[PDB]
């Protein structure tokens, strides 16, 4: 610390790339998106971690996978945040 | 049937293909789905010679 | 920290300040409360109801679209269970431990992570008992553990 | 746990001081450390202060100077009767002339000075020169 | 020693294998579907060894079209990356469970199968009701399709694999006519649309060489046996084509089908040079002006069918018309593009990986393809 | 009627009826009925701002606000043109309570709402007010004075809806609580 540091007003990831309960306001690290590849042609919305298996109604039946954090997709784009 | 809107960018051929009547909706497909949230998740270490 | 091992963590969820909808969204109140009452009849309990609307489906949370928690809306139709998973799950644990205890006597390790397990669910129980949530004369033994599990 | 949330809330400040800082963060922002800054601030020891809101129950960030010397808790909270008054005032202060015993009163939170004027005693809660 | 190694024996030696009992195992599997760590070769086999069982016990025909319809779900599931195409020894075997799957639902008109069938109102044991199985063979068709459609868009265009993989268009042809049928019976006005643009989309692009036989060989003097006029009554492809998009345009709430099937229409008409009919349903159509707020896919439906109306129009002598059709097209540089075709090398260089990726699911395949030589020579 | 949709209010006053009278007219109007459904308000009132302006407040029932908040804008720009030169605010009414641990004399009636509370009514005016920013963040600072100045960091997003009304609703908020707001736009939106 150079020990006059301002703590009001904090830079945009420079002190914001902080643990997310260490901040001013808390945030979530995580997001919602929009999606709607081809094997099922429908605007699906999913949430960034999933956890759990999401269902396709389409030709498939699976769109992503549970990890240890984030979700791995599949070839389907289909994204989004919006705005959160 | 131009995607990318650089076909006809010439005032000249605007208005080549218009109808008479104006042309009508009832078979026109409108997409309802905003394509700009769809991002292809390259993971993303596919690579091409310089 | 934890109340049975020395450790000390963080991974605790965080909320955004706002909680508007926010405006993209759909299935008003009404439309959640259909949804949810279907899942319960499958043996989804209150936690992985939340869970598998906010995965798939358009909410946030459904306490910004309802004026309820997730519970009380079970809890209101009198469909809610007769103790709560917590509870349960303390329980449900407990007996697969007496069953390898029984099989392998000399497992103190498991002897040993039994007593920790046991004292947990009596001061559970008396958050619960004093509250008028539980008959106050309901105990914890080897038998009601037995009944109560199944 | 955070027993006393008050008596964890000055040893920053007081910390923070002696090294030289002049902008601190204290949490979990009570009621109580609010109008105890405010009689601290009338004096002369610490600047304008601001409360960030959180729903969880705040965070607030002041502004200090090299006035301040030191301000401790007293706990637990014992009676004082306007006659015990002086027994403690004379342990706890360097001087007669300046310091200032905080309590609080059923006529509100105040220094030891005003409570004088109000023949009015109560709990004892902190101090500060 | 251990006991080996008969693979793990789904009940315990004496439970009763009651309907109740097969249903909690389905769900408990189902259950287990798409979780991150779950063998789905196990799954599958798992399935099957469960209709083995219910086949033996004969535990109703609602359950057995109800495991059947998870079967072919978890052979989709089977690839768990969409984008990929299906293997062809789990591909066979799709087609096999679909047939069979249809063969047992025409055995049993009294059987209601559909989307609009919630799982707490599934009738699987009431003889005196109508059936009620919560699975939707529409959605199962439209899937194998698409997978179908991704084995002839990753296979070599110029291998004999290609040959190969083309001979099982003939089965999935047939199991979407035995789909028709069914639903022309049962089905809802909005899942008999939905199969008829399916039944189009095989059949606009093939010419029918039996229709230009039957035209070949006017009716001159030689007598041969009633049996062979019923297998030559096989319905025209232009009279069936005709038939399915007028239902179409009759029936159908959502302008999407509809602007496919007349893109399709149009291009079948163009395709046996009916260049006044293709002309004036692609006039009647406007879609000259509403196009552009199209859809991709719909827009290289479209393209592919301005490039048929020009050659329609070349094959009729109609020198100027074809050379309108054609100008803005080929005057782009970008034709292979905007036909699905493939994307040209010179472009590669200025786009997003991701972009090319989608763009490489929205390419027709070969056999679908109008060849570019043939287009620029014409 | 025109007269009677201002109860617990006082029903006769000049510039109270005159709005209401004009206000229902246009529900009752067929140029837009498929979005105003005959609501009433139960109050009205006109109050200044050191701009050197008038501005117009509509209190409502409370439990039709919300439906207020469907339409809120088209209905607000129809009727900054058609009682112009005034600003336009919707705002609600709530019937707030002392304490029964004693600013008034208890019965043991009832417990008291924590949304019946002082303080919580406070915090929702302020949500109407400025509700197309929806409030990203709230500070505040306090003087030396003993004042206090409450900071509102609103979204980046829609930013001209609110832009000249800016002042005019602080103005406002002096007048129900008697305190001091600025608003404010922040650095960076997340």
């Amino acid at each position: 610390m150079p020990l006059a540091k301002d703590l009001l007003h904090p830079s945009p990831e420079e002190e914001k790339r902080k643990h997310k309960k260490k901040r001013l306001v808390q945030s979530p690290n995580s997001y919602f998106m929009d999606v709607k590849c081809p094997g099922c042609y429908k605007i699906t919305t999913v949430f960034s971690h999933a956890q759990t298996v999401v269902l396709c109604v389409g030709c498939s039946t699976v769109l992503c996978q549970p990890t240890g954090g984030k979700a791995r997709l599949t070839e389907g784009c289909s994204f989004r945040r919006k705005q959160h | 049937a131009d995607w990318t809107g650089a076909t006809y960018q010439d005032k000249r051929y605007t208005n080549k293909y218009s109808s008479q009547f104006g042309g009508g909706s009832q078979y026109a497909y409108f997409h309802e789905e905003d394509e700009t949230s769809f991002q292809l998740v390259d993971t993303a270490r596919t690579q091409k010679t310089a | 920290g934890r109340m049975h091992a020395p450790g000390k963590g963080l991974s605790q969820s965080a909320l955004p300040y706002r909680r508007s909808v926010p405006t993209w969204l759909k299935l008003t109140s009404d439309d959640v409360k259909e949804q949810i009452y279907k899942l319960a009849k499958k043996g989804l309990t209150p936690s992985q109801i939340g869970v598998i609307l906010r995965d798939s489906h358009g909410v946030a949370q459904v306490r910004f679209v309802t004026g309820n928690k997730i519970l009380r809306i079970l809890k209101s139709k009198g469909l809610a269970p007769d103790l709560p998973e917590d509870l349960y799950h303390l329980i449900k644990k407990a007996v697969a431990v007496r069953k390898h205890l029984e099989r392998n006597r000399k497992d103190k390790d498991a002897k040993f992570r039994l007593i920790l397990i046991e004292s947990r669910i009596h001061r559970l129980a008396r958050y619960y008992k004093t509250k008028r949530v539980l008959p106050p004369n309901w105990k914890y033994e080897s038998s009601t553990a037995s009944a109560l599990v199944a | 746990v955070r027993m006393n949330v008050l008596a964890d809330a000055l040893k920053s400040i007081n910390n923070a001081e002696k090294r030289g800082k002049r902008q601190v963060l204290i949490r979990p922002c009570s009621k109580v450390i609010v109008r105890f800054l405010t009689v601290m601030m009338k004096h002369g020891y610490i600047g304008e202060f601001e409360i960030i809101d959180d729903h969880r129950a705040g965070k607030i960030v002041v502004n200090l100077t090299g006035r301040l010397n030191k301000c401790g808790v007293i706990s637990p909270r014992f009676d004082v009767q306007l006659k015990d008054l002086e027994k403690w005032q004379n342990n706890l202060l360097p001087s007669r002339q300046f310091g200032f015993i905080v309590l609080t009163t059923s006529a509100g939170i105040m220094d030891h000075e005003e409570a004088r004027r109000k023949h009015t005693g109560g709990k004892i809660l902190g101090f500060f020169f | 020693v251990p006991l080996v190694k008969e693979k793990p024996k789904m009940f315990a030696k004496g439970t009763e294998i009651t309907h109740a009992v097969v249903i909690k195992k389905l769900n408990e599997i189902l259950q287990a579907r798409g979780k991150k760590g779950t063998d789905r070769a196990a799954q599958i086999e798992l399935l099957q060894l469960l209709v083995q069982i219910a086949s033996e016990n004969n535990l109703g025909e609602g359950v057995i079209v109800k495991i059947k319809f998870n079967i072919i779900a978890s052979l989709y599931d089977y690839n768990p990356n969409l984008a990929t195409y299906m293997k062809p020894e789990m591909w066979q075997k799709c087609l096999d469970c679909i047939n069979e799957l249809m063969d047992i639902l025409f055995a049993n008109p009294n059987i209601f199968v559909g989307e609009n069938i919630l799982e707490e109102s599934e009738n699987l044991q009431n003889v005196d009701q109508p059936l009620r199985v919560r699975g939707c063979i529409l959605t199962l068709v439209e899937r194998m399709d698409e997978e179908f459609t991704k084995i002839m868009q990753n296979t070599d265009p110029h291998s004999q694999e290609y040959v190969e993989h083309l001979k099982d268009e003939a089965q999935v042809c047939a199991i979407i006519e035995r789909v028709q049928r069914y639903l022309e019976e049962k089905g809802t006005t909005e899942e008999i649309c939905r199969v008829y643009l399916r039944r189009i989309l095989h059949t606009y692009y093939k010419f029918d060489y039996k229709a230009h036989q039957r035209q070949l060989t006017p009716p001159e003097g030689s007598s041969k046996s009633e049996q062979d006029q019923a297998e030559n009554e096989g319905e025209d492809s232009a009279v069936l084509m005709e038939r399915l998009c007028k239902y179409i345009y009759a029936k159908d709430r959502t302008d999407r089908i509809r602007t496919c099937a007349i893109l399709c229409h149009i291009y079948h008409h163009a395709l046996h040079s009916r260049w006044y009919q293709a002309r004036d349903l692609m006039l009647m159509s406007h879609l000259q002006d509403n196009i552009q707020h199209a859809d991709p896919p719909v827009q290289i439906l479209y393209n592919r069918t301005m490039v048929q109306l020009g050659i329609c129009a070349f094959r009729q002598g109609l020198t100027k018309d074809a050379h309108n059709a054609l100008l803005d097209i080929q005057s782009s540089g970008r034709a292979k593009e905007l036909l699905g075709q493939g994307l040209l090398l010179r472009s590669l260089q200025e786009r997003n990986q991701e972009q090319e990726k989608v763009e490489r699911r929205r390419q027709v395949p070969f056999h679908l393809h109008i060849n570019l030589e043939l287009l620029e020579c014409v | 009627s025109a007269k009677i949709v201002k109860p617990n209010g006082e029903k006769p006053d000049e510039f109270e009826s005159g709005i209401s009278q004009a206000l229902l007219e246009l529900e009752m109007n067929s140029d837009l009925k498929a979005q105003l459904r005959e609501l009433n308000i139960t109050a009205a009132k006109e109050i200044e701002v050191g701009g050197g302006r008038k501005a117009i407040i509509i209190f409502v029932p409370v439990p039709q606000l919300k439906s207020f908040q469907k339409i809120q804008v088209r209905l607000v720009r129809e009727l900054e043109k058609k009682f112009s030169g005034k600003h336009v605010v919707f705002i609600a009414q709530r019937r707030i309570l002392p304490k029964p641990t004693r600013k008034s004399r208890t019965k043991n009636k009832q417990k008291r709402p924590r949304s019946r509370t002082l303080t919580a009514v406070h915090d929702a005016i302020l949500e109407d007010l400025v509700f197309p920013s929806e409030i990203v963040g709230k500070r505040i600072r306090v003087k030396l004075d003993g004042s206090r100045l409450i900071k509102v960091h609103l979204d980046k997003a829609q930013q001209n809806n609110v832009e000249h009304k800016v002042e005019t609703f602080s103005g406002v908020y002096k007048k129900l609580t008697g305190k001091d707001v600025n608003f404010e736009f922040p650095e960076f939106q997340l």
